[PDB]
């Protein structure tokens, strides 16, 4: 499993 | 005159070469953890209370130069602290970010402001030390403890957890650090921007799926389900964010008394003239009928604001900036002739 690299929203 | 004219010379000499340097200079701002605890906002902490550490570097400078330059000053061992530069998001929210020139890697920001992680030198003296971070297994979260009671919120600290861990797996640190009995039943929300405060519903899945888009510096925001606070005016820290995202202080200064410092006010920006007036009657004990508003302007009392006025507090607060500070003027008249 991973993070996200950035938000979107 | 004659050796004191020669200073005057040497002072305008030295502060035109410091003019002419200060591009190739950028501050760092290092915030430490102490600086959350009490916060009742969004994100960690606020950017205008806050104190920081101030450092001024050269922007081409090394990370490992700042690194030594910090540990040497902070007096820590480089190996003992972390650095989680703050990164202002596009979703309205500053957070610690994971981590060449100085100046790139703050992505040409400047002021940059920085977390620095340490030890608790209390708990170091104890044997202590600066947990390691797998920065593709692990992850680092904040939490949040909101009390409906009193209406609050409690810095619970951070942590490091693989990504691939249950929710449920937290729930005993938790209730720990809010002083809660294992086992006592949670509520909990992913505190995702202003006025975003999601509910977690499956706690029995990774990290990875509990939050959508997990990051480090992800916050995770519990509380008791106690009965008594059913009662409570901001019974979930859902509520309690919502509150404080349409919440603005604003201060009354009485146009007749000039120079008048005023007083704060905290009022909600989805208010009406009805709403504004009489809260600032009952701190002043008089009819809200006996206060005219006057519009805000320059410095200066404006246009004075008519009763039947249709809009909201919003409407009237929207030429103030960002760090300014929200005053409107007002006046009481007689009660009789
Ligand atoms: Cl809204
Ligand atoms: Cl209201
Ligand atoms: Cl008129």
């Amino acid at each position: 499993p991973r993070k996200c690299a950035r938000k979107t929203r | 005159l004659v050796e004191r004219l020669q200073e005057e010379k040497r002072i305008e000499a030295q502060k035109r070469k410091e003019r002419q340097e200060a591009h190739l200079y950028m501050q760092v701002q290092i915030v430490a953890e102490d600086q959350f605890c009490g916060h009742q906002g969004n994100d960690m902490y606020d950017e205008e209370k806050v104190k920081y550490t101030v450092f001024k570097v050269l922007k081409n400078s090394s990370l490992a130069e700042f690194v030594q330059s910090l540990s040497q000053t902070m007096g820590f061992p480089q190996d003992q602290i972390r650095l989680w530069p703050m990164q202002a998001r596009s979703n309205g929210t500053k957070r610690p970010a994971m981590l060449k020139t100085m100046i790139e890697l703050s992505d040409n920001e400047n002021p940059w402001t920085i977390f620095l992680e340490t030890v608790d030198p209390e708990l170091a003296a104890s044997g202590a030390t600066l947990p390691k971070f797998d920065k593709d297994h692990d992850v680092m979260l904040f939490l949040k403890m909101y009390d409906p009671k009193t209406r609050s919120l409690n810095y619970c600290g951070h942590i490091y957890t693989p990504i691939s861990c249950k929710i449920r797996d937290l729930l005993p640190v938790m209730c720990d650090r809010a002083g809660f009995i294992q086992d006592t039943s949670l509520i909990l929300y992913e505190e995702v921007k202003p006025n975003l405060t999601e509910r977690i519903q499956d706690y029995d899945v990774s990290l990875d799926k509990a939050l959508d888009e997990l990051m480090d510096g992800d916050i995770i925001v519990f509380q008791k389900d106690d009965p008594e606070n059913d009662n409570s005016e901001l019974p979930t820290a859902k509520e309690y964010f919502r509150d404080l995202y349409h919440r603005v202080d604003v201060i009354f200064c009485d146009k007749t008394i000039p120079n008048d410092p005023g007083f704060v006010v905290t009022l909600s920006n989805r208010m009406n003239y009805f709403q504004v007036a009489k809260t600032v009657a009952q701190r002043l004990n008089t009819d809200p009928m006996l206060l005219q508003f006057f519009k805000s302007q320059r410095d200066g009392p404006g246009n004075p604001l008519r009763h039947n006025y249709e809009g909201t507090l919003r409407d009237l607060l929207q030429f103030f900036k960002p760090r300014q500070p929200k005053k409107l003027y007002y006046q009481q008249l007689k009660m009789k002739i």
